[PDB]
RNA sequence: UCGCCUCCUAAAAGGUAACGGAGGCGCCCAAAGGUCCCCUCAGGCGGGACGGAAAUCCGCCGGAGAGCGCAAGGGUAGAAG
RNA sequence: CGCGGGGUGGAGCAGCCCGGUAGCUCGUCGGGCUCAUAACCCGAAGGUCGUCGGUUCAAAUCCGGCCCCCGCAACCA
RNA sequence: GGCGACACACGUGCUACAAUGCCCACUACAAAGCGAUGCCACCCGGCAACGGGGAGCUAAUCGCAAAAAGGUGGGCCCAGUUCGGAUUGGGGUCUGCAACCCGACCCCAUGAAGCCGGAAUCGCUAGUAAUCGCGGAUCAGCCAUGCCGCGGUGAAUACG
């Protein structure tokens, strides 16, 4: 929560603003789980790190304040025995 | 009780103010 | 008499017997209370049937209650599920959903206790 | 209709959210109705009062100015 | 009383709307609306035969017509159920009593459920007949509330001389039944 | 194993044997009896709150596969149910 | 082959007779007391009743086949 | 990224299960500490957190500050409740490069377990035990119910 805010970091929001107006669209590899998503982010394929790999989250119109790290989750569980 | 974050009582405890615990006097 | 959906609150007291409708307590209850001019120290066991109408014109048009509001508390999470988001996992887990430890007692999100061997 | 045992069913005056029903013909005369979801409110003679869908809706709005 | 604003109501507005519609060359062939059945499978009651006649006095009041009870066929055990013992009340309405009824039940009951986005628009029977089921007894308006024990639904039957049920349809929306369409 | 009942053996009347093949009886019903009146199953698909393979309800199809206190056989809804 | 008995939680017995509800001791699991283990105390989990088929509304329970178990008998030759 | 995992098991705790009690309004009485890289009166916007402004103080000199219980007055009428506030939904404030994992706080909705706890087991001999608030260290902020301290009211009972 932060409203005057909204924080995204820059280094992907470079490639995925250009990733409109360049008029293509591919796989885009980041560490940033800190950001938040959206408009321009929506159908791009974006590969966000959990701390051991990169995982590939598809996007859409509902995950809109939603940060990146939120569909790539930090931990291994199936349970108990 | 001093759990109701909702009340006077609970409020002194957590030591907020607010609502129900204006800052007054 | 009855508001939202069914829900009949009786005798007690109106300013309480408000809190009983799913959507409404404390707050949204003493302001429609003023808000329709009505006297919250009184019993809802009598009252004109004008402040009865009045007061559940008032409440049921305002805000959404009890069906309506379930049905988006509903639609919500279900939201939060099937899009693959965390909060989603916790809640198709039936884990607790903010901050909270769970290697100790998460009990009134994770039932009853369900023992095992050393 | 067997003489006795059964309800009298006499002609009624009922009242609702909004106006009568001179119709009534019923047992119990003079009843008061909670609400007719049709004096149209609630779904009928669409309202749709207090809409939803605004959960997708309103993240893209305070979102991307601020 | 043969007079019954819904009555009225059918032919002189619901009929012509229908020939109009599925042009229809013969008087009768156009549909008319035949025996409504209320009934409450009580089985809840089983033991206590007693509780029954609470029910089967408040169906009478909703109705103007005391029920018929219905009684075991066969005896089954995995719920209790000796071959004899009384499952439920089971009322039949027609003519005048049916429509000043269903009169009541289309103005006030639905109206007085909790939601309702309205009647379930597959019910229909295929041979054009309507089936609907209710929880509470309540949303009646000849019912005090005080007068509830405990509570008890029913399944509603509207059988219709339609042949099929785009036509069956057609009667009980023109006549003012709120499907969720 | 020993008397009684049903089916087969039994060779299309009856009868017909074996330590031949298979099962039942030693009761029960004051309604499960007499009569007059009425009613018609099992099952299948569709529809219906709690009702689930199945409680009850509504539609259509269903010549008897149901029922007839208990074993089998014959019989039987134009009733014996 | 013959006649009798049995087969049920991990172990050992009951329940079957008289249809509708599975019980008792040990064991196992969680806690307690002890420095600690045992003893002891407070809690719990655990069986589809050998198997298939049949009767009834309903079968651990009544019936029939088979698969094991123990006992008995197998004489005049 | 993890140390924050969660089928579970134990230790120390906090908030309770209410009427010698809960809520609201008004009315009082402390000590010890901290702060001009800070403590922020007072005024305005805000339901509020907070945000604008902005005076004093190197501080027995200004600020944290309201102490709380208590007191008075009215409300609740024995009810899983005006008890209890865990859980979850939505809306926001702040620190911080950054609050998905993991922050604290405010409002709205949600209101769970719980009706004094098996076997067993702890502390305390007086200004103590119970109960009520307050300050500091660490510290951007904070998961503090912790720890170290300060005063308020204030029992019972020791045959042996
Ligand atoms: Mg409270
Ligand atoms: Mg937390
Ligand atoms: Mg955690
Ligand atoms: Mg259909
Ligand atoms: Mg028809
Ligand atoms: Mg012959
Ligand atoms: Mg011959
Ligand atoms: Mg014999
Ligand atoms: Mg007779
Ligand atoms: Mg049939
Ligand atoms: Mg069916
Ligand atoms: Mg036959
Ligand atoms: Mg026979
Ligand atoms: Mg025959
Ligand atoms: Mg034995
Ligand atoms: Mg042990
Ligand atoms: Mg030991
Ligand atoms: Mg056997
Ligand atoms: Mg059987
Ligand atoms: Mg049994
Ligand atoms: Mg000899
Ligand atoms: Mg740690
Ligand atoms: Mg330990
Ligand atoms: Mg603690
Ligand atoms: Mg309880
Ligand atoms: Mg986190
Ligand atoms: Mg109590
Ligand atoms: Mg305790
Ligand atoms: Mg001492
Ligand atoms: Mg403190």
């Amino acid at each position: 929560s932060l409203k005057k805010g909204v924080f995204v970091d820059d280094h992907l929001l470079e490639k995925v603003l250009e990733l409109n107006a360049k008029g293509e669209k591919r796989l885009i590899k980041t560490w940033s789980r800190r950001s938040t998503i959206v408009p321009e982010m929506v159908g791009h394929t974006i590969a966000v790190y959990n701390g051991k790999q990169h995982v590939p989250v598809y996007i859409t119109e509902n995950m809109v304040g939603h940060k990146l790290g939120e569909f790539a989750p930090t931990r291994t569980y199936r349970g108990h025995g | 009780g001093k759990g109701d974050r909702r009340t006077r009582r609970g409020k002194i405890w957590r030591g907020t103010y607010g609502k129900y615990r204006p800052r007054k006097k | 008499a009855r508001i939202a959906g069914v829900e009949i609150p009786r005798n007690k007291r109106v300013d309480v017997a408000l809190t009983y409708i799913y959507g409404i307590g404390k707050a949204r209850a003493k302001e429609a209370l003023e808000k329709t001019g009505i006297n919250p120290a009184t019993r809802v066991k009598d009252l004109t049937e004008a402040e009865v109408v009045r007061l559940r014109e008032y409440v049921e048009n305002t805000w959404k209650l009890e069906g309506e509001l379930r049905a988006e508390v509903a639609a919500n999470i279900k939201r939060l599920m099937d899009i693959g988001c965390y909060r989603g996992l916790r809640h198709r887990r039936g884990l607790p959903v903010r901050g909270q430890r769970t290697r100790t007692n998460a009990r009134t999100r994770k039932g009853p206790r369900k023992t095992v061997a050393a | 209709m067997k003489e006795g045992i059964h309800p009298k069913l006499v002609p009624a005056r009922i009242i609702c959210g909004c106006g009568n029903v001179i119709e009534t013909y019923s047992t119990k005369p003079e009843i008061y109705v909670e609400v007719c979801s049709k004096c149209h409110p609630f779904y009928t003679g669409q309202q749709r009062f207090v809409d939803t869908e605004g959960r997708v809706e309103r993240f893209q709005r305070r979102y991307g100015d601020s | 009383p043969l007079d019954v604003a819904l009555k009225r109501k059918y032919y002189e507005e619901v009929r012509p709307e229908l020939i109009r519609r599925f042009g229809y060359q013969n008087v009768w062939e156009v549909p008319r609306l035949e025996k409504v059945v209320i009934n409450q499978g009580l089985g809840e009651a089983k033991e206590d035969a007693r509780i029954l006649e609470k029910a089967a006095q408040e169906l009478a009041l909703i109705t103007g017509q005391k029920p018929a009870v219905t009684r075991a066929k066969k005896s089954i055990s995995n719920f209790k159920l000796r071959k004899g013992m009384p499952i439920g009340l089971r009322v039949t309405l027609r003519r005048d009593r049916m429509w000043i009824f269903l009169e009541k039940l289309l103005n006030v009951a639905l109206p007085r459920i909790r939601d309702f986005r309205g009647l379930n628009p597959n019910s229909f029977d295929g041979r054009g007949n309507y089936n609907l089921g209710l929880r509470e007894q309540l949303i009646f308006p000849e019912i005090t509330y005080d007068m509830v024990d405990a509570l008890r639904g029913m399944d509603i039957a509207v059988v219709t001389t339609a042949e099929t049920d785009e036509e069956a349809r057609a009667l009980l929306e023109l006549l003012g039944f709120p499907f969720r369409k």
